[PDB]
């Protein structure tokens, strides 16, 4: 009757148990990470989209991503990430 | 009427919580008055809010996208 | 309503000495609710406060309860009331001691009262207040009531001369003074707000720090505590008596600024020139000190914003409030001063002094009448024609003259000149312009109850003048002359519709005569104002009796306007337009026409008159585009020998098809086109509607 | 304008000259003692004028 709630909570709580079983979430807890992602995601696909526009780019691609996220994170988690994500990209391509 | 209401057992509570040991009377009602700023400033944006969506309720949505709009980002009530 | 209360407050008044074990308590008790409900307003309060002292029998502990509580006041409480609390305020003495002694504690409560209610204290007439202010200082000295008189000496003095030394004096001298325990809280506050209103005052600073206090209590001093259950039952009965009068929102909000004055404590004929205002709001205050400097360059010579110049035009209205208006006033001799100059072209240019002065000339009536009355002469237009077109259009038709009612022999003789200057001249086409505009102003006279009779005279004069041979022709003539009568038709037709103009009816009846030329000529637009006065006449003149010579001249237009347009019976008639029929017969021989079949039949019908002739033809081919048949009307005018002829010729094929469905011949065809003529939106459906009503064959199909 | 005739009069109020009023408050000083100060001082063991003439010097 309720039209459902668009969240990442199972996938969250699948990410804590992947990590240890032990501990629980609390809902409030849960609000928190969830509005953190939410935010996370908006600011990166703006900073995508816009720099797209800058350069008259139609399209939205990888290396759209990487200098977004670059942008936004700062480098020592940028590191990482573009790291993370080359070698998730490159392993789906070979899939 | 209730800004007097607002009463000063409060502000030493938060005024313990920053950090102080020492209290004045003049910042009782600078605290009363910045708070009546602050408040205003949020209310007037999410009253605006509540009225363009044409509903007569005010709602968390509402309140946290007004503090987002004023950059103070509130996490932990959805949205 | 509040003439119970009245009894309310003078039960107590009336009994005394009766002693009652539960009756006195019952009336208090009656008053309690009666108070908040109807709101004591000030004559009441008059009385009850000078009842509570004069009698003894209450207790003092409910005289201040009935203070705290029944004195929610509603009514304007002006300084008679607060006069007579200042008579009980005090203390008894030598002198006094005769006089009974109110009770201390009474007179706290009622300095706490009018505390809450300062803000409906009357803005006072600067004249009774600095007795006022020296009266309550005097009664500030009381320890008692010092601490409840204290914030309100704060109040009422806001000015660097109610700061006055021998006040100074009293306030210091009694916190210096020791047997008072709170003079040096209240000195504080009142130094304190003294200060803040001659500026730093040096003198002030060196006492308040000598009788400084630990300022824990002068914090407390500083807060005033007023009942909010006090305030909030007098914003409701505030709102109730007065509506839209103090407000709940204000008078909530009046009390928390007088109360944050005491809060800021601790923290911190006279002549105004009008070149120097720029407030409406401030103009307001100053209009008992208003004062204009007689300049005559700026004041028409730069509105809902705010600023000097948004009062521009203001200035040369409020001199005229400020003063009575005369013909010796400096703005009413500058636009006669520029206007005689500008006629002249001694001014540098005359296009932009026009529009301002006309809009000024264009109100003040009284002021315009003597404006028009001096430049409409013959010498005044030798110099330019425009000029003199130009404040022809601005200040006539705005013109009603109500001084000596007798302008009228004027006009005629001015309007006329203007007409005689055309004569010579050779055309200009501005007779005709100009005298539009007078009928315009003719209207207004009209439209005014008095004088009808005197503006109709003049506009019968006018069709005279304009139906002459130079000025008003069939063959060579303007359309300003046709265009300038047509408007004087509506304004009789217009005066038929009225009913509560009762003014003589041959002036609504048009000369016998005159109507031959209007009728004559062949102008299409003019015969629709005909048809239409003709149609509005006829509705009058119904309780005329069957004799008189405005109904025989009515009813001569109609049988001799329908026999010239559809009834093509005019030799059989005795007459037409005052000509005999035979007249015609004579210039019909003489003409020649190629193939003349029914020569007598073309010329007088709807589509034979030149006026009506070729919008005739117009009609009919939007029909046949519409219809689309086989065959168009190739001809160019509509007869009886075109159109059996046109018939004849295609007999063949007129069996079949024929022409547009609905008619037979030419005598269904001219209906047709008629009917048409009469469904569509255009100036000339009233020449249809005319010829409807006076067709007896066709009125058949009409109800009733 | 409305507004003001509200507020009106302050200038009539105190209309409805000072050479004038300073005589008026002489007599009015004058007349509140003979009346009633003087009444309650009750010296000169009786006294109405006498004593009153005594305190306007």
């Amino acid at each position: 009757s309720k039209a459902r709630k668009e969240t990442y909570s199972s996938y969250i709580y699948k990410v804590l148990k992947q990590t240890h079983p032990d501990t629980g979430i609390s809902q409030k807890s849960m609000s928190i990470l969830n509005s953190f992602v939410n935010d996370i995601f908006e600011r990166i696909a703006t900073e995508a989209s816009k720099l797209a526009a800058y350069n008259k780019k139609s399209t939205i691609s990888a290396r759209e991503i990487q200098t977004a996220v670059r942008l936004i994170l700062p480098g020592e988690l940028a590191k990482h990430a573009v790291s993370e994500g080359t070698r998730a990209v490159t392993k789906y391509s070979s899939s | 009427d209730n800004i007097q209401g607002i009463t000063k057992p409060a502000i030493r509570r938060l005024a313990r919580r920053g950090g102080v040991k020492r209290i004045s009377g003049l910042i009782y009602e600078e605290v009363r008055a910045v708070l009546k700023s602050f408040l205003e400033s949020v209310i007037r944006d999410s009253v605006t809010y509540t009225e363009h969506a044409k509903r007569k309720t005010v709602t968390s949505l509402d309140v946290v996208y007004a503090l987002k709009r004023q950059g103070r980002t509130l996490y932990g009530f959805g949205g | 309503m509040s003439l119970i209360l009245d009894d309310i407050i003078l039960s107590l008044t009336n009994a005394n000495e009766r002693t009652p074990p539960q009756a006195l308590k019952t009336t208090l008790s009656l008053l309690y609710e009666k108070s908040k409900q109807y709101g004591l307003s000030s004559p009441q309060l008059q009385a009850l406060v000078r009842l509570l002292c004069e009698t003894s029998i209450i207790d003092t502990v409910t005289k201040v309860y009935i203070v705290e509580n029944c004195f929610l006041p509603d009514g304007y409480l002006t300084k008679e009331l607060l006069l007579e609390i200042i008579n009980h305020l005090g203390t008894p003495t030598v002198f006094s001691r005769y006089r009974i002694q109110t009770p201390p504690v009474l007179q706290s409560a009622l300095c706490k009262w009018l505390v809450h209610v300062y803000f409906l204290f009357p803005v006072h007439s600067e004249r009774e207040h600095n007795i006022s202010s020296s009266i309550w200082l005097h009664l500030w000295q009381f320890s008692f009531l010092q601490k409840w008189i204290t914030p309100l000496v704060i109040w009422q003095a806001t000015t660097p001369v109610d700061v006055k030394p021998w006040k100074l004096s009293i306030i210091k001298r009694c916190a210096m003074h020791p047997g008072y325990r709170d003079a040096p809280g209240s000195a504080t506050l009142i130094l304190q707000r003294f200060q803040c209103l001659v500026g730093a005052s040096s003198q002030i600073t060196e006492s308040i720090i000598t009788i400084n206090c630990n300022r824990k209590t002068l914090k407390s001093h500083r807060n005033l505590k007023l009942d909010a259950h006090f305030l909030s039952i007098l914003k409701r009965i505030l709102s109730r008596a007065h509506p839209a009068n103090f407000p709940a929102d204000t008078v909530q909000n009046t009390i928390d600024m007088y109360l944050s004055e005491i809060h800021q404590l601790g923290a911190d004929d006279s002549t105004v020139s009008l070149w120097d205002v720029t407030s409406l709001e401030q103009l307001a205050q100053n209009w008992p000190q208003l004062h204009i400097p007689n300049d005559v360059d700026y004041m028409m010579k730069p509105r809902k914003v705010m600023s000097r110049d948004s009062l521009k035009h203001l200035y040369s209205s409020i001199i005229l409030i400020k003063n009575s208006r005369d013909e010796s006033s400096s703005p009413y001799e500058w636009c006669i001063w520029q206007l005689k100059r500008c006629f002249a072209h001694q001014i540098e240019t005359p296009q932009e002094v026009i529009p301002i002065i006309i809009s000024v000339s264009s109100m003040d009536n009284k002021l315009s009448s003597r404006i028009i009355q001096t430049f409409c002469n013959l010498k005044y237009l030798k110099l330019d024609e425009l000029t003199l077109k130009k404040v022809c259009g601005g200040i006539l038709p705005l013109w009603k003259p109500e001084l000596i009612s007798g302008t009228r022999e004027f006009f005629v003789k001015f309007m006329a000149s203007i007409f005689m200057w055309s004569t010579r001249d050779g055309n200009n086409c501005t007779f005709s312009e100009t005298c539009f505009y007078v009928l315009q102003m003719i209207t207004n006279w009209v439209l005014d109850d008095k004088l009808i009779a005197l503006g109709l005279t003049l506009l019968h004069d006018m069709q005279s003048l304009l139906t002459l041979d130079k000025i008003f022709n069939n063959a060579t003539s303007n359309r300003f002359s046709t265009m300038a009568f047509i408007s004087s038709l509506d304004i009789l037709t217009q005066l038929s519709k009225q009913t509560k103009s009762d003014y003589a009816i041959q002036y609504l009846i048009v000369g016998p005569d005159i109507m031959n030329k209007v009728f004559s000529s062949d102008d299409p637009l003019l015969l629709s104002a005909a048809c239409r006065y003709l149609v509005a006449t006829k509705n009058k003149l119904m309780q005329y009796p069957s004799t008189n010579k405005f109904v025989r001249m009515q009813n001569q237009y109609i049988m001799d306007l329908t026999n010239y347009l559809y009834r093509n019976k005019v030799l059989s008639s005795k007459s037409l337009f005052g000509v005999s029929p035979d007249f015609f017969k004579q210039i019909l021989e003489n003409l020649y026409i190629p193939t003349a079949d029914f020569k007598n039949a073309k010329f007088f019908t709807i589509t034979g008159i030149p006026a009506l002739s070729y919008i005739c033809i117009i009609i009919l081919r939007r029909l046949e585009t519409a219809e689309n048949t086989k065959i168009k009307f190739t001809s160019g005018i509509i007869n009886e020998e075109t159109f059996n002829n046109f018939f004849r010729v295609h007999h063949d094929e007129i069996g079949q098809h024929g022409w547009i469905k609905g008619v037979n011949n030419i005598h269904d065809l001219r209906v047709k086109i008629l009917m048409h003529l009469s469904n569509t939106a255009n100036p000339y459906r009233d020449i249809a509607a005319f010829l409807f009503t006076y067709l007896k064959s066709l009125s058949k199909y009409s109800v009733q | 304008l409305q507004h003001q005739m509200t507020i009106m009069d302050s200038k009539k109020q105190d209309h409805a000259t000072r050479k004038a009023r300073n005589k008026e408050l002489w007599d009015s000083l004058a007349d509140f003692l003979k009346g009633y100060l003087v009444p309650n001082l009750d010296d000169n063991d009786e006294s109405i004028d006498s004593l009153t003439n005594e305190v306007m010097l």
